[PDB]
RNA sequence: ACCAGGGAACUCUAAGGAUACUGCCAGUGACAAACUGGAGGAAGGCGGGGACGACGUCAAGUCAUCAUGGCCCUUACGACCAGGGCUACACACGUGCUACAAUGGUAGGUACAGAGGGCAGCUACACAGCGAUGUGAUGCGAAUCUCAAAAAGCCUAUCGUAGUCCGGAUUGGAGUCUGCAACUCGACUCCAUGAAGUAGGAAUCGCUAGUAAUCGCGGAUCAGAAUGCCGCGGUGAAU
């Protein structure tokens, strides 16, 4: 089945497949499936197309993956062009969250 | 490198100097008051030869017990000196406190007294070897089972500090029931500070 | 430890089969103190093999397979005249059993099957029919002694 | 420790003692669910307007004798070092060596 | 109405022995329900099987404290205690097994400077 | 960051300076030592001079700065 | 039905105090151990370095509680006259 | 506290004694000290653990706990206060923590402790909240009330060898608390994002029994700030 512009593998449960979609998580998928008749146990292949359409409408209510990616990029760019200490941190590839970086500083550069 | 004999001996064969019960919050202030009283009393009575002091504070009034080789001067003439020390001790503390003095049968046996004598000897420049030998001999004449004296520092004004110890008698440190008496004093010699350690073993 | 020999601790025999060797085998499979997991894995593997072979006594089948697995002779290193060479010596009776149990556990670790019980059952079957990595390991241990067999 | 630091700690605890009750009443006022929003906000402004040292947070309890910041024990009120000396001398009641 | 006390490395258990059907109740509940481990069930029934008296006498068991596999051993030791109090003759054979020996192993002190009772910080050159 | 019920933290002396500057719309920098004060919508547009530890650096309060503390726009450590 | 709770640091001392209190009520004819808190304190023997060298000190507080069936007129007052200070604390519920 | 049948028998709690001493049997032994096995006992040879560190060796560590000789500074090397810093990383380094998964992950149920802390206070219960926590309300200076629910474990559903329903680093967003203040620089809460890592080079370290490994729970400093340190008990090996 295709949700939100990308493909989800059909071999496992609906909630687990929704987890794969960017911007979608397991708890959010459970919340989505609770409202509508679809149950988390049922597989995507088993699940009917009309159910999938209602699911797409529920996902559409939530902010989509492209929109989320663009907002994150926009926020980082806003910090950079503001030039705040946080923007300087983003530009210089150093932890902006305040985490201690004396020795294990590896996981910012890549 | 050597544990304080008295601390280990407290458990079984010795009685704690301070014996008072207080609640957690009360305990913090009670201990500090006790330490202040001990320091002030030591400074006031430094000239006199005094043994270890046993202080018991009940609620309100505190009670103090002092054992000294020389009772007469500390009492004064008809208790005048003790009454003045008591008024000052009342001022520093709270509810009026009572202090009593117990005579010591023998000053040599008590560890503190001999160390005070040795400290005064070092202050007056009497030779350290003479001081240790005479101090040790007096105990053997008195009848103390064992006495050991150790001196650390720049003895005789030597550039290099050296440690000299003298034993005469069995002085088993590791026997917890040996009820060994230990006191430590410091002699303020002009060239440098001298540390005096005295061990007295009266028995079981 | 250059000290007196002391009596070994008495092992607790397993409940289901009431056999010393079975619990001794469960001990090696146990990891991080998970004796409950080891019991279940061992029971599952033994049940699988017993069902496959239609044998009433899995404990007897296990005794036969373990006896076959155990190596008689193990090479031991010795130092003479500042030189190191292999020396074949007869293995101690208990050591034979311990070695066989350890080798079976090690091979069951690397067997393909997804679950530990199936890996273990497959290894027991291969050991019983004289195939697989455990039998190869025992053959290698025997082979090292056979190669030279010039000492003791 | 330095006499300057000891006297600083004394004078710092002095305002805490002086404003102990005002802080209690003011904290109750701000936490009162019934109190008006503007009333609670004005009380909060007053609290932030209170002198620097008045808070019991700038207080750092220290050894009575040596004034050591560290190795402090609330039960005894002493640093680790002077506590060891007094305990081994036996001046600390009940306290003995531990081995269990 | 013989009674005895047996402990295993933490727990205490009290055992009551009398003639009867032989049903066993642990802490006011069935033994099989109470214990989820076959090994512990086997520890509980270890002594009676030895001299083939599983159902001869009724058993009443209450065991507080300790843990799942220590309570079973405590129950075993209590059963042996009551059996030995009942009968002198059994004691020698039960001793030959050793079930009448109270376990002296308990979780030991953590020595300061050591992560565990004996584990020490490794040093690498 | 800060409990919403307590509201923003705004120091009294910078508060006074900024209101007395708002009634004039003056452009001269407001030199200030408190870098812990909340930037409010009221002080959007004018210029402060926030202490960075060594000297004061100007900070022209832009629109996208409310919701940040004053010290965020005054780096303290200078690493090349 | 007055109730007396005694707390002392010294285990040897607390027992003697309790025995005396029981003895007086027995003499006058009236008819008459909770967990002890244990705390451990860690002190570095070495001032500067060597954290693995340490002294650990434990203090125990012992509490004893007694119940009196019948507070007769003669019995009640002897409790107030008896005194034992310096390390023993007496608390009376009087309820 | 404990109830075996309202009782005091048992458990437990805490102050005392009793036992263990190669005592006993058999041996080997310079007719010896000793050792080897055996009975009994809960325990056998030091029953297990801890405390106790001899003369001295390293001019080993501490003038920054404190003390003291000498030496130096006295509108300054003394005294106060705001801000920041001790928290900065191209890289090296020793201690640990969490993983790389099926001896498992996640969902439901369901048991079994220990010791420790609580007015510079822990909160039973009601309601708001997905949550941390909020407003009420109540017991307790505690063998009473309380943190507190123990986790590994046992029963079922599923994932099916996949960088995964592994892993939770990192960042964006929203928030609750302590505190006068959380930007440099607090720990937690939910949502989303989901990096390396699929077992490790030469080399290297700890551990002999309730010990290694594993599991969580406490306390200290503490206004708030643990994987550290100091303790605890569950499971429980091989050699």
């Amino acid at each position: 089945a295709r949700i939100a512009g990308v493909n989800i593998p059909d071999n496992k449960h609906a909630v687990i497949s929704l987890t794969y979609i960017f911007g979608v998580g397991r708890t959010t998928a459970q919340k989505i499936l609770e409202a509508v008749g679809i149950a988390p146990t049922t597989k995507v292949s088993q699940l009917d197309d009309i159910q999938l359409d209602a699911i797409r409408a529920q996902v559409a209510n939530y902010m989509t993956e492209g929109d989320l990616r663009r907002e994150v990029s926009m926020n980082i760019k806003r910090l950079v062009d503001l030039g705040c200490y946080r923007g300087i941190r983003h530009r210089r590839n150093l932890p902006v969250r305040g985490q201690n970086t004396k020795n294990n500083a590896r996981t910012r550069k890549g | 490198q050597k544990v304080h004999p008295i601390g280990i001996r407290l458990g079984v064969v010795k009685k704690h100097n301070a014996n008072w019960y207080a609640s957690p919050k009360q305990y913090s202030e009670y201990l500090i008051n006790d330490i202040q009283v001990r320091e002030y009393l030591r400074k006031k009575l430094d000239s006199a030869m005094i043994s270890n002091i046993m202080i018991e504070r009940p609620t309100g009034a505190a009670k103090i017990t002092i054992a000294t080789a020389r009772p007469g001067i500390v009492i004064g003439k008809k208790g005048e000196d003790i009454e003045r020390l008591q008024k000052e001790l009342t001022k520093m503390m709270g509810v009026p406190a009572q202090v009593n003095i117990e005579e010591i049968t023998s000053p040599d046996l008590d560890a503190r007294l001999v160390a005070d004598g040795i400290g005064s000897q070092l202050e007056r420049r009497v030779m350290f070897r003479r001081a240790m030998k005479r101090a040790v001999q007096n105990s053997m004449r008195s009848g103390a089972k064992g006495i050991k004296v150790e001196l650390s520092g720049r003895l005789g004004g030597a550039e290099i500090a050296r440690t000299e110890w003298y034993r005469e008698g069995r002085v088993p440190l590791h026997t917890l029931r040996a009820d060994i008496d230990y006191a430590s004093v410091r002699a303020e010699t002009t060239y440098g500070t001298i540390g005096v350690k005295v061990w007295i073993f009266r028995g079981e | 430890p250059r000290r007196r020999v002391v009596a070994t601790r008495e092992i607790l025999p397993d409940p289901k089969f009431g056999s010393q060797t079975i619990a001794k085998f469960i001990n090696h499979v146990m990891s991080h103190g998970k004796k409950s997991t080891a019991e279940r894995i061992v029971y599952g593997a033994l049940e699988t093999v017993a069902q496959k072979r239609n044998i009433e006594d899995p404990v007897a089948f296990f005794e036969d397979v373990l006896e076959n697995v155990r190596p008689m002779v193990e090479v031991k290193a010795r130092r003479v005249g500042g030189a190191t060479y292999q020396v074949p010596m007869e293995v101690r009776p208990s050591r034979r059993t311990a070695l066989a149990m350890r080798w079976l556990a090690e091979a069951a670790a690397k067997r393909s099957e997804k679950s530990m019980a199936l890996r273990l059952a497959g290894e027991l079957s291969d050991a019983s029919e004289g195939k697989g990595n455990a039998m190869k390991k025992r053959d290698e241990v025997h082979r090292m002694a056979d190669a030279n067999k010039a000492f003791s | 420790a330095k006499k300057s630091m000891i006297n600083r700690e004394l004078k710092r605890e002095k305002e805490v003692a002086k404003y102990a009750d005002k802080r209690t009443k003011l904290k109750e006022t701000i936490s009162d669910m019934n109190a008006s929003d503007e009333v609670r906000m004005d009380a909060m402004l007053e609290l932030q307007a209170l002198p620097r040292n008045s808070s019991p947070v700038r207080l750092r309890n220290r050894c009575a004798i040596t004034g050591r910041p560290h190795g402090y024990f609330r039960k005894f009120g002493l640093s680790r070092n002077m506590l060891r000396e007094r305990v081994m001398q036996g001046d600390v009641p009940g306290v003995r060596k531990a081995s269990w | 109405r013989n009674y005895g006390t047996g402990r295993r490395k933490t727990s205490t258990a009290r055992v009551f022995l009398a003639k009867g059907t032989g049903s066993i109740v642990v802490n006011g509940k069935p033994l099989d329900e109470y214990f989820s481990r076959e090994t512990s069930r086997m520890v509980v029934r270890q002594p009676l099987e030895l001299l083939d008296s599983p159902t001869a006498y009724d058993l009443y068991i209450t065991v507080k404290g300790g843990g799942i596999s220590g309570q079973a051993g405590a129950i075993r030791h209590g059963i042996t205690r009551a059996l030995i109090e009942l009968d002198d003759t059994n004691k020698p054979a039960l001793k030959a097994a050793g079930f009448v020996t109270r376990d002296s192993r308990q979780v030991e002190r953590k020595k300061l400077g050591l992560r565990k009772a004996r584990k020490r910080p490794q040093f690498s050159k | 960051p800060r409990s919403l019920k307590k509201g923003p933290f705004i120091d009294a002396h910078l508060f006074a300076k900024v209101e007395n500057a708002l009634e004039t719309n003056s452009r001269k920098p407001i030199k200030t030592w408190s870098r812990r004060s909340m930037i409010l919508p009221q002080m959007v547009g004018l210029t402060l001079s926030v202490h960075n530890g060594r000297t004061h650096v100007p900070v022209i309060v832009s629109e996208q700065m409310v919701g940040h503390k004053l010290g965020e726009f005054a780096p303290t450590r200078t690493y090349r | 039905r007055i109730r007396i709770r005694l707390k002392s640091f010294d285990h040897r001392l607390i027992d003697q105090s309790a025995q005396e209190i029981v003895d007086t009520a027995k003499r006058t004819g009236a008819q008459v151990p909770l967990p002890t808190r244990i705390e451990r304190f860690n002190v570095l023997t070495s001032p500067h370095v060597n954290k693995d060298a340490r002294d650990q000190y434990e203090i125990r507080t012992h509490k004893r509680m007694v119940d009196i069936v019948q507070p007769t007129d003669k019995t009640v007052d002897a409790l107030m006259k008896l005194d034992l200070a310096a390390g023993v604390d007496v608390q009376i519920a009087l309820g």
